[PDB]
């Protein structure tokens, strides 16, 4: 439930 | 708009092997330091990444690492570095593949050719305030398509740690682990995410081969010019949780998140 | 006469080349080690890394004053503004050096920055007469200076003690319970081939840089006196190395002091 | 003692 950045 | 401002010549303190300025030409924010700078991945709580020297493959090159008989090339495909450190054109941006770099197990020479990422942070950027998306990072010069522009860095966290954080806005996730650069990072995490991104990420393997942590290695998917400002896609994991406070300002006319 | 048989035993880890020569017989460049510039290890040894543990100063200069939290841990900066030991360091009973660290509001380039910087002085592998090989200075150096890190795989005091080959085991603390050592048998970087001298002109300091995980200290060697263009490195290799190697071959260090001959 | 050499600071 938070914001991840993604590869 | 005022004269562009000089507020910090170096926010990495000489940690990296140039400085990166900062400016604003745009309001009166001070340099931003709400964090600390740091080159290289920390830890807080313990990872246990498994630095066993023996658990290292590596390459007996009797070359510069440049053959089709380099293990570490072959445990990355092929290396796909070309004699300037730039990425081959054949390499596959879209879904780029684990990069294994050379290592001091290797027998081949620290200047081999399978040593890009290792080496760090060489382009001239600047942190700089943007009109409509607070601090971004620009290159001072032309970047080639292909090259190594910076690496994601800072402190490696759990799964579980990541979503608890109130912050998430510098939260990477490797593949699980994650990198959050909230209170340690160095200038990545200022970069914007751009829907036509001139960065992509990649995966790298230096000092270690745990899978479970690879590095974040910034490419350029194209030429890059003097005084443009550096994006990455973000990715679907970060927009379905911030879409829904704000929106894509990144202005292309192939934007997704607006 | 001489050969040059290797132009760098570092293969170019190091800010400058190590050459290896002999003049003495037809041995070529060892080979029977990995050449490493920075401790590793093989089983884990743990050392606290955590950021938060680390203490740093916040110093607003380039912790040159007497205010810096690192120079205060290490009793005193002992450092010069050429990176060389004051006078006053007291090179028989050295004290803990503490560095500055990633953590510290410094600049990269202050004051108390030495070891971290890693070799900088021209050394050179060479084969001496009788004692296999040794490393020489190629240029003077002068009193106080940082030469080398003693530098290798970093195990238990329990692993040193069955490991057969002891020529190279440098214990890091002299207390009983929770020790370690660095064996640079097998890993190991130029300082492996560093010979006993009996009246050394090298000192091991103990350092803490990047960690402050006070079970791993590194060995950091620093100069005790001039050492001039072509002179021999040498250390007091210490009680706990020829009590038990003095039992096999005597010291042929050659000063007219020697104590193990 | 222990049982294999060790140089000591
Ligand atoms: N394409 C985009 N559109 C709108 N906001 C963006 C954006 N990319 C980054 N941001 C803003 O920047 C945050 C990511 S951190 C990037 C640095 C940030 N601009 C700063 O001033 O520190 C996001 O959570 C969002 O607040
Ligand atoms: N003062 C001394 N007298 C005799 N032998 C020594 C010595 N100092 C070092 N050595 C030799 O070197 C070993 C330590 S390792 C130092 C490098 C070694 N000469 C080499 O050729 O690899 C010792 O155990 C001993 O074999
Ligand atoms: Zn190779
Ligand atoms: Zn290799
Ligand atoms: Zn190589
Ligand atoms: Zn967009
Ligand atoms: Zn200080
Ligand atoms: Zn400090
Ligand atoms: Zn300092
Ligand atoms: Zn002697």
């Amino acid at each position: 439930q938070t914001a991840r950045k993604s590869t | 708009s005022p004269v562009e401002r000089i507020v910090s010549r170096d926010i990495a303190r000489g940690y990296e092997r140039i400085p990166i300025p900062c400016v604003n030409a745009v309001d009166s924010e001070p340099c931003p330091s709400n964090y600390k700078y740091v080159s290289q991945n920390c830890v807080t709580s313990p990872m246990n990444i498994d630095r066993n020297i023996t658990h290292l493959q590596y390459c007996v090159c009797i070359d510069d690492c440049s053959s089709s008989n380099c293990m570490c090339g072959q445990l990355s495909m092929r290396c796909w570095y070309d004699k300037d450190g730039r990425l081959l054109p054949e390499f596959n941006m879209a879904e780029p593949p684990l990069i294994f770099e050379c290592n001091h197990a290797c027998s081949c020479w620290r200047n081999c050719r399978n040593r890009v990422v290792q080496n760090g942070l060489r382009a001239r950027l600047q942190l700089y305030r943007t009109r409509d998306m607070g601090w971004g990072v620009r290159s001072l010069q032309d970047i080639p398509p292909g090259t190594f522009v910076c690496e994601y860095v800072g402190e490696l966290i759990s799964d579980s740690e990541a979503d608890v954080r109130e912050e998430d806005s510098y939260l990477f996730d490797l593949d699980v682990y994650c990198i959050d650069a909230r209170f340690y990072g160095n200038v990545s995490r200022f970069i914007n995410h751009h829907c036509e991104p001139n960065l992509v990420p990649v995966r790298v393997f230096m000092a270690h081969q745990d899978l479970r942590f690879p590095r974040i290695a910034f490419f350029s998917t194209r030429l890059i010019e003097a005084g443009e400002q550096l994006g990455f896609d973000a990715g679907e994991r970060f927009w379905d949780i911030k879409g829904k406070l704000f929106s894509c300002r990144c202005g292309s006319p192939k934007c997704r998140h607006s």
